[PDB]
RNA sequence: GUAAUUUUUUUUUUUUUU
RNA sequence: AAAAAAAAAAAAAAUUACU
């Protein structure tokens, strides 16, 4: 009757009775809130105050539950906590609180006359408490708390843990919940007004703290230290106190690692291989031990004194490097609440986007060639930091200038507009001219360009944009400020397109720009893993504090001098509305005017650099229109990241030439830069490496940047990835399973499960217990997302219910709301979670009819069509090949509920919904709009690539339109026209069409089978022979290289068997990723690769037309052909499966690494594709069954029908 | 084929001094291009304002080498129509597309013509001082050819082989067109009309030309007059067309004045200036502020006070105006006061020229620590010695911009703009681009240029001429032209073009 | 556990003053 | 018929995530 007393809680297996029991107990928690209130606040939970247990490293710790008085008895709302200026035009200049202050919920009353300043301030302060706090990822917040508490109960088989008393001592105020969230009003309603204003967020803090316990990061006694620390910050203002101690509670680990003294660590080769292990010293240099003094004093007075004694204990009780790594993982969970930090955008404005002026002022360069209006066409630096940066950068201006000449910049701008982002707002006079449907789609950059295509070559288009304001728009992020961003219109975004195109070319001439976290696996940290394995090396992960605001108007000129140099050496006619022509010009030394030939790239860059207005504007409900001060880099632009990257690498690499011309050597080996992230690695003498690092920091101060120097001997950070002595420390708190930033819970069904699957995958190699991460996600899919609510027409309400009730349980609502249709929830079976095209979640052992169980599927278990095998696996494949039958045992699959689960998948509800939405898109308007965009770039090569697609489709091969480059313009205008929400007339057509398919499918539903399913009929037998471990198993037994890869664990053993990444495969992936613009991460599952590889194997002689259809130039044709040639060594088309790079972070991508572990009889090789096929069968089985792998060799058996399907 | 049809907009070309020859192979060609314009505009209107194949259009018109004939039919219906028209011309080549090098001319080109320029090689006619050269091939054959009458040239139209059908008259005699027309027999000739002036002065380095937006009668100046006489009219309406530094100074005299074409204001200027007039007029904006940067010695205070009255009279509201020395003169008095006053009427009373600035006191004692006391000692230094002193003056400026303290620059402008009794409209002047982060939160900052050699107005003055020249060089080194450049005649033109109520 | 909310217009009745 | 206040019915415009 209780979740911790179930038999699934003691066996962790799915029998026909354990499964039906957990199914009914979890559906009871998802439907009604009386059961949830009963589950969370039952009187059987005895409150505990004193606790004692082991810390994260096995030492004894004692804690006491402490809830401050300011949370139980909050104060009255003080109106002086949010002051205003004497003009009342904005908030006060220096105001203490940018976030929600802790006060009594009912203490905030709005007793002012409407349309008044103090009325607006209170109508907005009300939205801060009731609207900016409801941020849930999957479901209601009380449902998400039930999911965390259910898993903590089923895992520990008890209820006496400290997190239960926190839940009861915080939210149990009466016989109902203190507050709820109404999805209709999009608001949080308070039932108890005598409650703290900040409590709705602490429901997420409990979710996050319980998530770290399931993860192995925190223990039960450490959950007290963590919850006591969070409640201590909420005494005055939660978010303001957390941001103020975020770094001080984390930067202690470098001192704790120094005191360890020695460490045995793995050693990395240059080619991404662990080649040995060594014992080194972890003592820091003398200039690092000097910062231990100032940091000791800051912790002693700013930190919660119970939290400080945990750090002092972590710092004295650590004996190995694995000790510091475990204590450090806990202090991230103690200082990161897990939520996304949100407030009023007027309150975070001055702290996020206001310009700031650091050490030194940056001076101008000498103008050499000027305009008729005295606007610099060409300049040069006399001295300073501009002279130092250009000494390195001016040596790329000739090679870049010729790469720019070989680009069609008008077609490049049309591909840059792959964004459906707003820009501005249409005008009614303008709106009337286009008419109807078109204006409904104008929230996109590609559609605003199509409407105004008549004036693309008109120069007045530019000047009209200097009259429009830059709309400010902000985003959220965990553990940081709000950081408003600028949204430019298509015209101001155009003036930044040539400075972007120019500075992007230098990425091809250096190796000091980080590609990013493109690969998604350990290939991103491959350089750090190597350089942190060397000796006599100094590691510098230096950070520019608020670079976006620190860039002043004269600092931007250092990049202008670079762009204007390139533009003057190129020959570009007809860029936008510009053309090359003779121009009257002023020169230095000469007294009258000259005449020069200025090309189009020079005219665009020269106009942009001399008309710079960076101030953004936010329209506030309180103050009207609010404008920023001038100077902050807009950061919504084409060249916002290439500017920071080019400016920083010219200062670091130019200081290398400055020191050489002064008689000083450089100890600098590599630098990696991405935006404002810098990573410097010096190797050499101790005083030589310190000398070079100090002058590098001093040249950054001379450029008006403030920065803190965190130098280390044995740790380095880049892009939120910490590497310490050849070991990766993951940041598990940076991933919120329970909160999200966008107020659009995309993924109404079967796509939220893809979002949860993608979030669990990111957590595996940054967590200490991935098996507790599986129990968590299982209960999230069983409680948070198990209902599917849609509105059904009343004339079909009883027909859909009576027909669907035979497979699944449905919920209905009020009979008559006095409307046409009423809404109807749908409760899907638990078996839906583990099914393909459904939940696709790792399963627990199901019980077969003969009494044996299936495999306990791990976190490395593949998805896709591979999940279909579980249907035959519970049907005893082993017994199935003995009888030579291919049958499903439909009776047993019905008891668990797979028949009802697979039926719901066959309705294809989401696909069905999008068909009624595209019926309202008029293709006459999409084609007319696409016709006018084609007159802007290249005059052709859309029809040509479209015809190549159709002349391809006439044969066996038919590409999807998103792949074809000729439909690139349409596919966006479809997205632009489909971005609209569903209307009420469309909900009827959905209900009508959904009703037709239910009476069509539910007649006699049997689980269907294809002939290709014979490939699933294979098994394995355990021999008595122990396979040998790879030699890098000894090298990883000291100081494991991930939190989930400790010695003896399942992630450690999978490395000792399969090995590490395939260096040759990841290299060919980084190439095919750099061929696609506006493309973050490429995987071998991508449509262009999968569709192109399918023809490369079937009909290679048609591969040229494929290249014309996708518009692959000779460079990308070689990059794709080179990857098709390698993937064919191990790839397969017939047996599809899906692994993620974040999932196999350190593990091998190539299935062939598993053929040394399995023995296959040579009589089974009956076809040319058998070898690659059998390598997959064993590669997927060893990753799925890794929890019971004791290191024995396997023998493969095959169904006689599998052999028949392969022969032909 | 001109980019703007001269048969329709004949008054536009008359502004440049271009009068159509009366009504030949050239008479036939200007009629043909007028038919192509009407056809192109009719075709563009039928697909959302765009031509469907701008490359086929450009090749048929400008090269004359393409024929489209029906023997799909709906996609080439417009190109078949343009084809039979151009066949009927029977030209030996194609019509070249002609453009001027004027910003005003380029702003009036139709949209469909701009779509052709990407697929043609246009013939761009240059302009010297806003006037296209009449010696061009196409300008000589299509329009009348001007004949400039001067004082050493005044004679009957018979002394030269002038015909009223081929020549227009540019009267530069200084006398009325009515006396010239009747006392010398030019009754049948067409005179060109210029509304501006073009003055030539004597400079320190040579001779300086200046274009003024006033008539030679309105501007009361003749040959030999002084630069200081009628100075405010030159400053409000004049733009010097030389490279900076020009040699203009208070010792310049006029060598020559002539009627000239009147200048057009820039488009990027009128856009940023009308972006400021939106905030003045709107009710969704509480405080409006225009920041104006200029070089030290440009004469921006004398102008921006008149600009502020003309804005107050047109908008009907009160306009405040802080000088560029407002903060330094306040800081000189209240640097030791613990709780100084930030009232607008108190700050406004310190903004007089008799109050010394804080930055002038520090640069005075700085120039003494190096031994500089006169302008002649300063001009003798090398560039590296000067730059080494400006770096020490940059340390005095950074200390007032780095934080937001009681006496900081950011707090000063905050407590002044957000005051209860401060005007709603403010015009603040600045010195260098780093004050972007301190002066009021705005969306419109401009850089003002005048007719002034700023280094010459600083060394030809009194009241500490060496500190004034030193600070001019220090600020110049911190103020590039990275914000939109405006002129006094453009800032006054924006007020007139705005529709008040 | 739904389909509401801002401001503006028109006609429809209610009550108050001339 | 001059106005004010509320009730019903219909129309108008209207919340927003840059690179
Ligand atoms: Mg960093
Ligand atoms: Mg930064
Ligand atoms: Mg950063």
């Amino acid at each position: 009757t209780e979740l911790y007393n179930t038999i699934f809680s003691e066996t962790r297996k799915f029998t026909r009775e354990s499964f039906k029991e957990i199914e009914h107990l979890t559906a009871k928690l998802a439907n009604d809130r009386v059961a949830r209130h009963d589950f969370l606040f039952n009187n059987s939970i005895a409150l505990i105050s004193d606790y004692s247990g082991e810390d994260s490293n096995g030492n004894q710790l004692q804690a006491t539950v402490t809830i401050p008085n300011e949370i139980t008895n909050p104060k009255e709302y003080d109106p002086s906590d949010y002051p205003l200026a004497e003009d009342e035009s904005f908030f006060k200049q220096g105001h203490k609180y940018d976030y929600l202050v802790t006060f009594r919920a009912g203490s905030l009353t709005n007793t002012y006359e409407p349309k008044t300043k103090m009325y607006k301030l209170h109508a907005a302060l009300d939205k801060l408490m009731h609207v900016k706090q409801r941020k849930s990822r999957f479901a209601d917040l009380w449902r998400e708390l039930c999911a965390v508490i259910a898993s903590l109960d089923v895992w520990y088989q008890t209820t006496n843990y400290p997190l239960r008393t926190y839940v009861k001592l915080l939210f149990h105020k009466g016989d109902e919940f203190p507050f709820y969230e109404s999805p209709s009003q999009d608001k949080i309603i308070f039932n108890d007004k005598s409650v703290a204003s900040i409590l709705p967020t602490f429901v997420y803090t409990c979710c996050q703290v319980g998530t770290a316990i399931m993860s192995g990061i925190l223990t039960h006694v450490e959950s007290i230290v963590a919850m006591n620390h969070f409640l201590h910050c909420a005494k005055d203002s939660y978010i303001d106190e957390k941001l103020k101690i975020k770094g001080i509670g984390r930067s202690w680990y470098q001192e704790a690692l120094h005191n360890v003294g020695r460490a045995t660590v793995p050693v990395w080769s240059q080619f991404n291989e662990v080649i040995g292990h060594r014992t080194k010293t972890t003592s820091e240099p003398h200039f690092v031990s000097s910062t231990f003094i100032s940091l000791r004093a800051k912790r002693a007075e700013l930190l919660y004194p119970e939290f400080n004694e945990y750090i002092n204990r972590a710092l004295r009780l650590s004996k190995t490097q694995n000790d510091v790594a475990n204590y450090y993982a806990a202090c991230r969970a103690m200082t990161n609440d897990g939520t996304f930090l949100a407030t009023l955008t007027e309150l975070s404005l001055d702290a996020a986007v206001f310009p700031r002026i650091e050490q030194r002022l940056v001076t101008r360069p000498a103008v050499l060639m000027s305009n008729t209006r005295h606007e610099s066409l060409k300049q040069k630096y006399a001295n300073g930091v501009g002279s130092i940066a250009q000494s390195y950068l001016s040596s790329f201006t000739d090679e870049i200038a010729k790469r720019v000449n070989g680009i069609h910049h008008d077609e490049a701008w049309l591909n840059f507009l792959t964004t459906s982002s707003p820009g501005r707002k249409l005008t009614e006079i303008e709106k009337l001219e286009v008419g109807g449907d078109v204006a409904a789609w104008s929230n996109s950059r590609i559609v605003m360009q199509a409407v105004f295509a008549r004036e693309y070559r008109t120069p007045e288009r530019i000047f009209k944009s200097l009259k429009a304001p830059i709309k400010l728009v902000e985003r959220q992020q965990s553990d940081r400020r709000q950081r408003a961003i600028s949204g430019l219109d298509n015209d101001r975004l155009f003036l930044s397109f040539m400075p972007y195109t120019i500075g992007k070319q230098i990425y091809d001439l250096n190796d000091n720009a980080a590609q990013g976290k493109q690969a998604g696996n350990a290939f991103d940290i491959g350089e750090m893993l190597y350089w942190t394995s060397q000796r006599n090396v100094l590691l510098s992960s230096i950070d520019v504090a608020g670079m976006d605001a620190s860039v002043t108007t004269n600092t931007k000129d250092i990049y202008n001098t670079f762009v204007l140099d390139v533009a003057s050496k190129c020959t570009v006619p007809r860029f936008g509305p510009y053309y090359a022509k003779n121009m009257e010009v002023f020169e230095v030394g000469k007294r009258q005017s000259q005449v020069k030939y200025v090309n189009a790239a020079w005219q665009a860059c020269a106009l942009e650099a001399a008309n710079s207005q960076t101030s953004t504007s936010y329209e506030s409900e309180i103050f009207g229109q609010v404008k920023n001060a001038e100077g902050t880099y807009p950061s919504g632009r084409a060249d916002t990241s290439t500017h920071h990257t080019v400016l920083l690498q010219g200062l670091v690499r130019g200081n290398e030439l400055k020191r050489a011309s002064d008689g000083k050597n450089s100890c600098l080996t590599t630098i990696k830069i991405l935006g404002d992230d810098i990573m410097e690695i010096f190797q050499g003498n101790e005083n030589d490496t310190h000398d070079h690092a100090v002058s590098n920091a001093s040249i950054l101060n001379e450029s008006g940047f403030a920065t803190t120097a965190e130098l280390s001997q044995n740790s380095i950070v880049l892009l939120q990835q910490l590497v310490v002595n050849g070991t990766f420390w993951g940041f598990a708190d940076r991933i919120s399973l329970w909160t999200r930033e966008d107020t659009k819970d995309i993924g109404r069904l079967n796509l939220a499960m893809m979002e949860l699957n993608a979030l669990i995958d990111d957590l595996l190699f940054r967590v200490r217990r991935p098996e507790g991460l599986k129990m968590l996600g299982f209960f999230c899919g069983a409680i948070c997302l198990r209902r599917f609510t849609l509105s059904v027409d009343n004339k079909l309400y009883d027909s859909t219910y009576n027909n669907l009730s035979k497979y699944m349980t449905l919920v209905k609502y009020d009979k008559n709301p006095d409307f046409d249709s009423t809404l109807m929830s749908l409760i899907l079976p638990l078996a839906w979670l583990f099914m393909p095209r459904g939940g696709e979640y790792p399963a627990y052992p199901f019980e077969r009819r003969d009494g044996t169980f299936t495999e306990d599927e791990s976190m490395f278990t593949a998805r896709g069509a591979y999940k279909r095998r579980l249907l035959y696996d519970v049907s005893n494949i082993r017994e199935m090949i003995q009888q030579n039958s291919m049958v499903l045992d439909d009776d047993l699959l019905h008891e668990y509920g797979f028949t009802g689960a697979l039926l719901l998948i066959d309705l294809n509800i989401l696909d069905l919904i999008d068909e009624v939405k595209k019926e309202d898109i008029s293709p006459v308007k999409v084609n007319e709009l696409a016709t006018s965009l084609e007159q802007l770039g290249k005059l052709g090569e859309r029809e040509k690539s479209r015809r190549a697609a159709s002349d391809l489709k006439i044969r066996g091969h038919a590409l999807s339109n998103d792949i074809v480059y000729g439909y690139g313009l349409q596919e966006k205008i479809q997205k632009s026209a489909m971005a609209t929400k569903e209307t009420t007339v469309q909900s009827k057509r959905v209900s009508s069409r959904l009703h037709e398919v239910i009476v069509a499918k539910t007649r006699d539903y049997k689980i269907p089978t294809m002939p290709a399913d014979a490939l699933h009929l294979y098994e394995f037998e355990v021999e008595d022979v122990t396979v040998d471990l790879l030699p890098h198993a000894k090298h990883t037994s000291y100081s494991n290289l991930a939190y989930n890869m400790s010695f003896g664990s399942d992630g450690w053993f999978a490395f000792a068997l399969l090995g590490g990444l395939d260096r040759s495969a990841n290299l060919l992936r980084l190439d095919v990723a750099s061929i696609r613009g506006n493309y973050h991460k490429f995987s071998y599952d991508d449509p262009v690769f999968k569709q192109g590889y399918k023809i490369y194997k079937s009909d290679a002689t048609l591969l040229n037309d494929f290249f014309v259809a996708i518009s692959a130039g000779p460079k990308e044709q070689g990059i794709l052909l080179r990857a098709f040639a390698y993937y064919s060594l191990y790839g397969n088309v017939e047996y599809h499966y899906v692994l993620s790079p974040r999932q196999l972070f350190f593990l091998s991508d190539n299935p062939v690494s598993a053929e040394r572990l399995v023995r296959i009889p040579p009589s089974y090789y009956v076809s040319t594709q058998c070898r690659a096929l059998y390598n997959i069968f064993s590669y997927l089985h060893i990753l799925r069954s890794i929890t019971s792998n004791q290191g024995k060799r396997l023998g493969m058996v095959l169904h006689p029908g599998l052999i028949a399907y392969v022969r032909g | 084929m001109f980019a703007i049809d001269p048969l329709k907009h004949s008054k536009l070309y008359e502004e440049y001094g271009l009068y159509l020859r009366p009504h030949a192979p050239t008479i036939r060609s200007i009629k043909y291009a007028s038919l192509i314009h009407s056809m192109l505009a009719k075709h563009a209107a039928r697909h959302n304002g765009t031509l469907i194949n701008p490359r086929m259009y450009a090749d048929m018109i400008t090269l004359g080498n393409t024929k489209v004939t029906v023997t799909d039919i709906v996609t080439y219906k417009a190109l078949t129509e343009m084809s039979t028209l151009i066949e009927s011309f029977r030209l030996p080549s194609g019509l070249a597309l002609i453009i001027f090098d004027d910003e005003k001319y380029q702003s009036l080109i139709p949209n469909y013509i701009n779509q052709l320029i990407a697929y043609t090689q246009p013939h761009i006619i240059p302009t010297w001082q806003g006037i296209a050269d009449f010696s061009d091939t196409y300008l000589r054959s299509y329009f009348k050819r001007p004949f400039e009458l001067t004082a050493s040239n005044l004679a009957a139209p018979q002394k030269y082989n002038l015909s009223p059908m081929t020549r227009s008259i540019f009267n530069n005699t200084g006398r009325e067109d009515a006396v010239i027309r009747k006392l010398y027999g030019y009754g049948e000739y067409v005179f060109i009309r210029y509304e501006g002036c073009l003055i030539t002065w004597t400079g320190i380095y040579g001779e300086v030309t200046m274009m003024v937006n006033l008539s030679k009668r309105d501007l009361g100046l003749d040959v030999g007059d002084d630069y200081l006489k009628e100075y405010k009219k030159l400053l409000f309406y004049g733009v010097i067309t030389d490279a900076i530094p020009s040699g203009i100074s208070a010792r310049s005299t006029i060598m020559k004045i002539s009627p000239h074409k009147m200048m057009n204001p820039s488009g990027g200027a009128l856009a940023v200036l009308s972006k400021f007039l939106e905030a003045v007029v709107s009710t969704n904006v509480i405080n409006a502020t225009l920041v104006v940067y200029a070089e030290k010695g440009a004469g921006k205070t004398s102008f921006l006070s008149t600009y502020a009255e003309q804005l107050s009279l047109a908008s009907g509201q009160v306009v405040g105006h802080l000088s560029s020395d407002a903060y330094g003169r306040w800081l000189a008095k209240n640097k030791d006061v613990e709780e100084p006053s930030f009232a607008y009427d108190y700050v406004l009373s310190l903004d007089t020229d008799d109050n010394e600035s804080y930055y002038e006191q520090k640069a005075s004692e700085l120039l003494i620590s190096h031994g500089i006391s006169e302008v002649a000692q300063y001009e003798l230094l090398s560039v590296r010695k000067k730059i080494k002193m400006m770096d020490e003056m940059n340390e005095v400026l950074i200390a007032q911009l780095e934080n937001a303290d009681t006496h900081s620059e950011r707090n000063f402008y905050y407590m002044v703009s957000t005051g209860k009794t401060t005007p709603r409209t403010l015009i603040v002047e600045g010195h260098f681009n780093a004050q972007d982060a301190t002066i009021a939160r705005t969306d419109t900052t401009v850089l003002l240029r005048t007719i002034n050699d700023t280094t010459q107005a600083m060394r030809d003055r009194q009241r500490g001429g060496v500190v004034q020249l030193f600070l001019r060089d220090t600020y110049y080194r911190l103020l590039p032209a990275l914000h939109t450049t405006v002129y006094p005649f453009e800032m006054l033109e924006s007020i007139r073009r705005w529709k008040w109520v």
